[PDB]
């Protein structure tokens, strides 16, 4: 129920951006846009019922034009973004309950020059910890990335795991003073020491980074910081 | 219309009860839904209340509405850590939702057998680099982010080994410097006295 594309987006100063929201069930024809700012405050923008309806609206600091193109498609153009934000498409029947879609996140950069992908390293369980607790904690460190668009996951013998895992909810700034500071994020996977001690067991943390696309220009000598995965691994030892 | 949400941050121990209190200005308002946002995810509907009714209960959730006083509240009995999230109240008459600024609810887990310890972990290839791991500490312990901008310290974070039914707190620290090792890492944070520091 409700798909929104894209899910994420990079925007340099000056660029506009288009968002789409497809309604997947005709019983909830009333469709709306809400913005959620960086301080997490939600604010309604528009509600458009019929195909052909369009509206414009200005908030601090983003300008919006919205258009209900078809009975199942709603579009939004976002321009003049000073500060970043997230945009939720909602749908509803008789306006009462409102179901929020998955949202589109917009980040804003002065310069494209300061985008970097993450470096990823895995740190192996302490022997002390295995003796003391009969448990083994792997740590994963994704460092040096900008902006903060990463999705970290843990993979054990080729399958993704959620049990035993905890990822920092907030990345921390490497140079907290600077305006455009590169970020860093940690995660932990904790397993039984018997499982760590089997050397047939393979561990990987995977960091999906979200960065530049085919459409974004790139002028510098280092590799174009494109949307990519960066991984790190470790093997069990006895 | 403005909707005020009184509590901004709310930290509570697993199992105990919590409230969030909201007020609204515009007397036409007759629908009052609640949404939660787990960190880095979307908004999910929790529970709502309409103008006829004063009290509504669903599992461990209760909502109250007083129309005369224009206040309404969400009550969570027996909090679990899964309840950790930002909660938002809203009001609706223009049939849009007006939202409060949100309440961050953290439910800290009850650590059955504390075992505070600070371990050193080596890179799977190689070595140093290394990282310091503070773990197994009690929920009432707070980790502070250090006073030296060349050493990095994570906030506490809870993981759940689903079988064997075990939860644990953890914080990570690392630097590139001379003058940093695990003995000194979480100086600046209270830290129990019986913390194990191996060699």
């Amino acid at each position: 129920l409700l798909e929104q594309n894209p899910r994420w987006r990079l925007v340099p100063r000056g660029q506009a951006v288009n968002l789409r929201c497809i309604l997947k069930n005709s019983q909830y024809p009333w469709m709306s846009w809400y913005q959620q700012d960086l301080q997490k405050q939600l604010q309604w923008l528009f509600t458009l019922r019929s195909p052909g309806d369009k509206e414009v609206k200005s908030l601090p600091g983003a300008d919006y034009l919205a258009t209900r193109v078809t009975d199942t498609e709603l579009r939004l153009q976002v321009a003049n973004m000073s500060q970043g934000r997230t945009l939720y498409c909602t749908c509803s029947a008789g306006g009462y309950e409102q179901y929020f879609g998955p949202g589109t996140r917009l980040t804003v950069l002065e310069d494209l020059k300061n985008v970097f992908p993450p470096e990823v390293a895995v740190f192996e369980p302490s022997e002390a910890e295995i003796s003391h607790t009969q448990k083994a904690t792997l740590v994963c460190l994704a460092t040096g990335f900008y902006p903060d668009h990463v999705e970290l996951s843990w993979w054990v013998n080729g399958k993704e795991v959620h049990s035993g895992v905890c990822t920092d909810p907030q990345p921390l700034k490497e140079q907290p003073a600077l305006n455009d500071s590169r970020y860093c994020l940690s995660s932990r996977l904790r397993v039984s020491a018997t499982f760590w001690q089997n050397p047939r067991n393979h561990f990987r943390c995977q960091v999906q980074f979200y960065g530049l696309s085919e459409n974004d220009e790139w002028t510098q000598d280092r590799a174009k910081p494109v949307t990519q995965i960066v991984s790190a691994e470790a093997w069990g030892r006895a | 219309e403005k909707v005020e949400q009184h509590e901004s941050t709310l930290s509570v121990r697993e199992g105990d009860s919590a409230v969030i209190n909201c007020t609204y200005t515009d007397t036409a308002s007759s629908y009052f839904p609640w949404y939660k946002q787990e960190a880095g995810k979307g908004l999910h509907f929790v529970i709502d209340i309409r103008s006829n009714v004063d009290r509504k209960q669903s599992q461990r959730l209760i909502v109250l509405l007083d129309k005369k006083a224009k206040r309404f509240s969400l009550h969570i009995t027996a909090t679990q850590p899964e309840d950790s999230a930002i909660y938002f109240c809203a009001a609706s008459p223009n049939y849009k939702l007006t939202f409060g600024k949100g309440t961050l609810l953290t439910v800290t887990p009850n650590i059955q057998n504390p075992d505070p310890a600070v371990y050193q972990l080596r890179d799977s290839k190689s070595s140093d680099k290394s990282v310091c791991l503070f773990t197994d500490f009690d929920s009432q312990t707070n980790v502070s982010q250090s006073k030296d901008s060349d050493v990095y310290i994570t906030d506490k974070c809870v993981l759940d080994m689903r079988s064997m039914d075990f939860k644990s707190n953890s914080a990570v620290a690392w630097s590139n410097k001379s003058d940093f090792a695990c003995a000194n890492a979480f100086n600046n944070s209270i830290i129990p006295e019986d913390t194990f520091f191996p060699s």
